[PDB]
RNA sequence: AAAUUGAAGAGUUUGAUCAUGGCUCAGAUUGAACGCUGGCGGCAGGCCUAACACAUGCAAGUCGAACGGUAACAGGAAGAAGCUUGCUUCUUUGCUGACGAGUGGCGGACGGGUGAGUAAUGUCUGGGAAACUGCCUGAUGGAGGGGGAUAACUACUGGAAACGGUAGCUAAUACCGCAUAACGUCGCAAGACCAAAGAGGGGGACCUUCGGGCCUCUUGCCAUCGGAUGUGCCCAGAUGGGAUUAGCUAGUAGGUGGGGUAACGGCUCACCUAGGCGACGAUCCCUAGCUGGUCUGAGAGGAUGACCAGCCACACUGGAACUGAGACACGGUCCAGACUCCUACGGGAGGCAGCAGUGGGGAAUAUUGCACAAUGGGCGCAAGCCUGAUGCAGCCAUGCCGCGUGUAUGAAGAAGGCCUUCGGGUUGUAAAGUACUUUCAGCGGGGAGGAAGGGAGUAAAGUUAAUACCUUUGCUCAUUGACGUUACCCGCAGAAGAAGCACCGGCUAACUCCGUGCCAGCAGCCGCGGUAAUACGGAGGGUGCAAGCGUUAAUCGGAAUUACUGGGCGUAAAGCGCACGCAGGCGGUUUGUUAAGUCAGAUGUGAAAUCCCCGGGCUCAACCUGGGAACUGCAUCUGAUACUGG
């Protein structure tokens, strides 16, 4: 999506009583990565050989707008 | 201590401290008795105390609780003071 | 690390032949030597004291197909070497391998000489080298791998070799296509049309 | 055989001790002018056989005090 | 290396509902039932859900 | 300090977080620093395709 | 413990060892006492790859030094091949 | 032979000139940052800020061939044989291949990190005397005989955890006497006293109490005197700035004794004297690790102290010691202070300036990787085990070096763009086309070297009683690689996938056109822009560099612009208003002496690396490396005596 090159590592799974390091992630699974320099929701991280984009993403448009000043 | 080695060294050093301090405490007493005899002005008892204390420092020097030169200093200046007095 | 642009604009800039083409046709027939490149090249401006020195350095760099980093290294080496830096620099530029490959007749252009040396087509004393900056010592022999010995381009360059003047410091044998480097040539071997002290005047600024 | 320094005594008030001033000429590191540099030393002197301005021969020795590491060898001239 | 659990076995599900329908309670109970199921097999802890979790 | 913004037009305003560099502007007394166009909040000059690196302009495809 | 040791200099993947007398309580390329010889396990096989002054080695071993396993392999090899 | 033999200027004050004088630029260099762009490889480098706080994992263990033992897994004999086909082999015991915890030994004081503090309990150079020193060495000799404890263990039992608490039991190379006592210690001598530990391998005659006795080999233990290495101590010189810091000091300065340190010493104490330091800069204040070295410079100098190596100092902060050969101890102890964490609220735990990594600060500096394959370290007889030292791997154009992104031919010279006096030129062999090539990148195959060693043995020699055990040297055998799908080589096909950045007024190499019109903007300096802008913005063209190109930051150079080399003071900046005069600086001329300065020679040192010279190996280079030269600096001896000094 952002046409950029990143590297994985430090993948982690949740086990409801602990969080466990995992070396690899297989198809059909959910995993969390750490230390990704530039990655956002709806971004397709895929194999370098094939640059694929899967259905992009859909975001609800904002409905309440306010002005924030630090004070 | 966060290492088994350091833990073991702690207890070993504690025993060594107590055990070595016992020898040091018992040793100093004889020198103190000789020094007390010095202004006590005794003649037989001064040498008696010196003869009783000169061997005890030698074991300490041998096992290294003190240094042999330290023991030499103790006995040398003590006998110098006794020869001065008696 | 290489010039991929036109090869006659360089010669037109200095108004003199650079031997950047094989020479099948005449240079004045193939381009306008006396006119500099660009729409203003008709007009002849005034070259300052820095202008002439830069002009000579930039010329020599096109004759010998080198870049500024290597050429400054060559200048520093020649300055460090005992003797006269002016010729010492030329001696190093002669010792450049693809240069002697050109000189002894394996290439009508130093560009094609570099092309050949790059593809393991040249070995020295048997050992194959692909670095065009390879420094050649006296009493060294060069040849071609049996694969590239069948090439017609080297054969064609062979006839141009004796058409041009044979260098003294090189001894060749076109029979089995092998040459030998007698000794580094002194100053008088190369054309006096290249001034040498302009280089040292430039780099001693 | 033994090393040798010679100076002038400047203070003899201290009991069994003296102060010896050593003067030498050194070329200036920057300008080259020769300037005289002075070092003063506290020298052991038993029997107090030194005065003021008397030229003195000293020798390096054991540290005999906090600031004394030198002893008299000979005194060459007296009562200037 | 080799896939320990066949891909068909995997179930990627999400618990969704209206506010206070009991979504957190159900996820916590599911996690407890899986933990007890795989702990009793050996024997005759603080738990937090936060993001997506795994269970057998 | 006071900094100069080079190039044709700019998109800067209050509470803009920029990265200034050295360089004195002779005509404006008191100004001794430049604004690095194309870094952080500062944007690249629009329509400037000569000396682009001077103003943080990506190469336009052509 | 005075020992005979090898200090690994040279570019990586092409070692070059300096055979030197040093103290056991110092780093490999750290403070030494005095250089003895060198070793090159990537020698050209046409130029010598092991120079080693046996005189100072003998002096030091008689003095009470310790020769390392690699150095011993070198003493043996040089004393046999030459 | 060879080893320092090397030195450029330009713009800018004026109507114009000369001078003075400042500012700016042309050159190298970086631990760089950013902007644009970005193919490969080799080598190197990679938090300069917050010595800011730290989650998580590893970074210091080993030795059963020291000792009581066997918790756990594999056996050995037995065994109800658990068993029925002895098919299955369902109990038992350190009994041992081995070994958790425990005592004990050694190591943890090395290796690694950082530069906060320190202007000197620091570093560099040269000297010394009053010292100690584990392991590795060399020699001389001893290694005899006992005793009392205790861990682990047992019983009970407290605790959430951390960890314990009472009562018995058990050894040792743990502890302690006793014997012995010298080339050891003390003492002028006579004289007095000081230590030890055993453990593994095998064994001919004898051998019971089957455990032994004895014999041999290896190793360990004790004392002394050595060597080496390491460390402690002292002296001299040197090693930033400030006088808008001139007086500073009371254990202070010395002495006599006493104590103390391994050693000398106001180290320390009691007296006694009245000192001591300072204008040759004391004291006080700010800053700062120091050196070899690095950058620059013709040099003299200037700046600097990343990486590599030596030394110092520090380990949350402030103290304090203990053990230990060695610490006042990064991953040890105690106390205090600040901070953080766990908890059952009853109480506990910790210190990444180790390797990674996190947050934060910043313009900015990387992976919670692999291997102990090699060197090295610790322990062990060895095998081995540990080693975030080290070797390697990953990211980063951060620097240097190398190489590619094609080669040759190819004309009215295509199209199109640009300008154009409409004649043309222009981009331009440039393109198109035609022949050749595959470096690199991909594919499949082959393929060294970093690997020495160490095991199962096999032979030979020494050792004795031994053809045993062991020690030393050849031979056979299986082998030992993290990097790694290594470097390198081979065949495939296709030019196939690989160029950008800055500048063009002068300095300074590169010129026109079009927009605007003192606006928009450029600019290092001088200066450009008010209708023709070679200076702004665009295009074309050209120039200079190139996987880099520019800007910014910083140092030096140019700058003889702090002038030692090598400047000035009448008017440009600069002679105190004048005089006396201490300190200081300098000083007529001869005779003798000394040799302080000066010079010569020698000797020792000036760590290695770096630099420079001649050579070697990575295909060359970067890079690595042999030898030299250099490190002219210091000390000490011997002289020389013209000059300066006495
Ligand atoms: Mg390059
Ligand atoms: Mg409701
Ligand atoms: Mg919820
Ligand atoms: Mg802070
Ligand atoms: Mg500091
Ligand atoms: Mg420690
Ligand atoms: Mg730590
Ligand atoms: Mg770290
Ligand atoms: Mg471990
Ligand atoms: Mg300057
Ligand atoms: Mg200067
Ligand atoms: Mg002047
Ligand atoms: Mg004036
Ligand atoms: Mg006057
Ligand atoms: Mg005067
Ligand atoms: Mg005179
Ligand atoms: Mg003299
Ligand atoms: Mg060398
Ligand atoms: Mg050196």
């Amino acid at each position: 999506v952002k046409a950029a090159r990143e590297r994985f590592g430090r993948i982690v799974q949740m086990h409801a009583n602990k969080r466990e390091e995992i070396k690899e992630v297989r198809a059909g699974d959910i995993a969390a990565a750490i230390g990704l320099k530039d990655v956002t929701t709806g971004d397709t991280l895929c194999d370098p050989d094939a640059p694929i984009i899967l259905e992009r993403m859909e975001f609800p448009e904002p409905v309440i707008s306010i002005a924030v000043e630090p004070k | 201590a966060n290492i088994k080695s350091a833990k073991k060294r702690a207890i070993q050093s504690e025993k060594a401290r107590k055990h070595n301090a016992s020898r040091r405490s018992m040793m100093r007493t004889f020198i103190k008795k000789v020094y007390a005899a010095i202004e006590a002005g005794d003649k037989a008892a001064a040498q008696k105390a010196f003869n009783e204390m000169q061997p005890i420092v030698d074991r300490q020097a041998a096992k290294g609780l003190i240094h042999k030169n330290k023991a030499a200093r103790h006995k040398a200046n003590l006998t110098a003071q006794i020869n001065k007095l008696a | 690390a290489r010039y991929l642009g036109p090869k006659l604009k360089l010669s037109r800039r200095e108004g003199t032949d650079l031997f950047l083409k094989s020479g099948v046709r005449a240079i004045d027939t193939k381009c306008k030597i006396e006119q500099a490149p660009g729409q203003h090249g008709a007009r002849k401006p005034r070259l300052s004291d820095y202008g002439v020195q830069l002009r000579e350095k930039q010329k020599v760099r096109r004759i010998y197909g080198v870049l500024e980093r290597q050429f400054r290294n060559y200048y520093k080496e020649a300055a460090r070497l005992k003797g006269n830096t002016g010729e010492n620099l030329l001696a190093l530029l002669e010792g450049r391998l693809d240069n002697v490959v050109y000189r002894m007749g394996f290439g009508a252009t130093r560009a094609e000489a570099r092309q050949l040396v790059s593809h393991k087509a040249i070995m020295v004393n048997g050992r194959v080298v692909n670095i065009a900056s390879y420094q050649v010592s006296p009493n060294d022999v060069v040849s071609i791998r049996e694969k590239a010995k069948k090439q017609s381009r080297v054969k064609a360059a062979l006839e141009l070799a004796e058409q041009r003047e044979k260098p003294t410091w090189l001894e060749v044998d076109a029979g089995k296509m092998e040459g030998t480097f007698k000794r580094k040539p002194e100053r008088s071997d190369l054309s006096a049309d290249i001034n040498e002290h302009l280089i040292v005047e430039l780099y001693s600024k | 055989k033994i090393r040798t320094l010679q100076g002038r005594v400047v203070s003899d008030k201290m009991e069994k001790s003296i102060v010896v001033a050593i003067e030498r000429f050194v070329k200036h590191p920057i300008y080259g002018k020769f300037i005289k540099r002075t070092t003063k030393l506290h020298v052991h002197d038993e029997n107090n056989e030194c005065g003021i301005g008397d030229v003195v021969e000293i020798r390096e020795c054991r540290p005999l005090s906090k600031t004394k590491s030198w002893t008299l060898v000979r005194v060459v001239e007296k009562a200037v | 290396s080799a896939r320990t659990t066949p891909i068909a076995r995997y179930r990627n599900i999400g618990i969704s509902a209206h506010i206070d329908a009991g979504k957190t309670t159900t996820t916590e109970r599911i996690l407890f039932y899986t933990g007890v199921n795989h702990k009793i097999g050996e024997v005759h802890g603080i738990t937090i859900t936060s993001a997506a979790t795994t269970a057998f | 300090v006071t900094s100069y913004i080079g190039g044709e037009g700019h998109n800067l305003q209050e509470h803009s977080v920029i990265l200034i560099r050295g360089g004195r502007v002779k005509d404006l007394p008191g100004v001794r620093y430049h604004t690095v166009r194309g870094a952080l909040d500062c944007s690249g000059v629009k329509d400037r395709k000569q000396a682009r690196s001077k103003y943080g302009v990506k190469r336009p495809k052509a | 413990m005075v020992t005979i040791r090898l200090a690994r200099h040279g570019a990586k993947k092409r070692p070059f060892y300096q055979v030197v007398v040093a103290d056991s309580r110092n780093a490999r390329n750290g403070r030494f006492i005095e250089r003895v010889g060198f070793f090159n396990p990537i020698a050209s096989e046409k130029e010598e790859g092991t120079r080693l002054d046996l005189d100072r080695i003998a002096h030091w071993v008689g003095q009470g030094a310790t020769i390392s396993d690699r150095v011993a392999a070198l003493i043996k090899e040089v004393n046999k091949a030459a």
